[PDB]
């Protein structure tokens, strides 16, 4: 690793100035850095790490929309053939995509959610497994697309089990997990209903929690809170 | 598209 | 280079899907590319160059000057000892810069100036010659910042030079060259006065060009001319 | 900061 020489605390400090300067790609390199010193990461340095690489496959995520956009756009009847260029190109950052996603799931595997017993970690690397997985079959195509839905649909599942067990339902972890679960289950699985179903429940679930909060913990729970409702909103 | 965190 | 198997026209063809895709280093990697096949650029592949390298060093700049100010405010009289990691992320996010601006030199230097024998090109390439020095020299600190710094006033007197012999006052590259040689004053040389003079001079003179455009030119020059004032009101 | 092209 690049970072094997720097400090982990250096490494924490550089990902949070790299934070500062939108400089994600570094940020990720940093956290990256900080999880190969093999020590159990905090709650912030786990939203440290999941911030950078969330940027990172997020820009790379938009300009594979747009490429994908295109290159349907240049095979439909009636258009010019505009040659290999656009599906190259649109491989090439579906690759680099790929390689991120990979890179985030080798730190999970490796070995982040092994050693997790804590519901609030165990919960968040499993929803970012979900997640990564999630970004994987939004480009996946060939025989293991069902394999990579599969291990999204499994990551998800395995942290809502623990967190309905383990959390109240107004933990924004509990709710950002559903959150995102739901948006599997539409976007990937085909199963609209789920999603919509899933986004309702734990939005009432939630509702029937709050008074148990203080005004911070209300705010960051309705936060998550309305995200449900805009996406039911935008589903029905 | 739909929001996620 | 890593570029140096892909056609010309496929490498252009990927610089503007990239550029639609918001990938800018890709956009310059493609261009740079371009460049180092050894034809001459055409206007559009000019400006297609310089806007992928404009907003790669943009972004760098503007992540240098977030760290800058950090570091400048831990090394003021009551701070917090914070080690040497600003300093050390900071001189990381300058090199990368100055890497940047000597790739962009380069090419300018290997060898489209000494090529560009048409006002449109020649002026064009040496106000990014100015350009590019004038990023090094807001970076530049040591025994070669004054040379730096005469060397981006060099390369933008040249060009107005031409320009003024070469060009219409309403001109966008001409107007473009003395906008940005007019913040070379104010910015770097510690001359407001001769800033503000060629701002005023520059969009006085243009104004009483544009009787003799076109709809589109019109449009064209007095975007570049609405900078010039926008300046002015910033320095008076 | 002042505006450039
Ligand atoms: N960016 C940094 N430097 C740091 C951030 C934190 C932190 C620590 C704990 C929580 C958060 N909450 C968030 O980020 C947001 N909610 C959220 C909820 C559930 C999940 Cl699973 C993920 C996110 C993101 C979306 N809008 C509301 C806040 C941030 C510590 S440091
Ligand atoms: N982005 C692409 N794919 C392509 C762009 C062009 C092109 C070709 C010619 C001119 C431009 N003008 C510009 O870019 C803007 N003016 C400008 C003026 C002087 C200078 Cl010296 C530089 C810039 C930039 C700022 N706001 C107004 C327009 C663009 C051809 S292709
Ligand atoms: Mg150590
Ligand atoms: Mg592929
Ligand atoms: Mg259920
Ligand atoms: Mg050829
Ligand atoms: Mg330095
Ligand atoms: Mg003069």
């Amino acid at each position: 690793g690049a970072m094997g020489s720097m400090e982990r605390a250096s490494l924490i400090q550089k990902a949070k100035l790299a934070e500062q300067a939108e400089r994600y790609e570094d940020m990720a390199a940093f956290m990256k850095g900080a999880v190969e010193k093999g020590e159990e990461l905090s709650c912030e340095e786990r939203n440290l790490l999941s911030v950078a690489y969330k940027n990172v496959v997020g820009g790379q995520r938009a300009a594979w929309r747009v490429l994908s956009s295109i290159e349907q756009k240049s095979n439909e009847e009636g258009s010019e053939e505009k040659g290999p260029e656009v599906r190259e190109y649109r491989e090439k950052v579906e690759t680099e995509l790929q390689g991120v996603c990979d890179t985030v799931l080798g730190l999970l595997d490796s070995h982040l959610i092994k050693e997790a017993g804590d519901a609030e970690s165990r919960v968040f690397y499993l929803k970012m497994k979900g997640d990564y997985y999630r970004y994987l079959a939004e480009v996946a195509t060939g025989d293991d697309k069902k394999r990579i839905i599969d291990s999204a649909r499994s990551a998800y599942q395995e942290a809502m089990d623990i967190s309905k067990k383990e959390m109240p339902p107004t933990n924004p972890i509990r709710l950002g997990l559903a959150l995102n679960f739901s948006v599997f289950h539409y976007e990937i699985a085909n199963s609209p209903e789920e999603a919509i179903s899933l986004a309702k429940t734990t939005f009432d679930e939630a509702m029937a929690d709050l008074h148990t909060l203080s005004e911070d913990s209300y705010k960051d729970s309705t936060l998550i809170m309305q995200l449900l409702r805009d996406n039911l909103t935008l589903w029905t | 598209f739909p929001a996620t965190v």
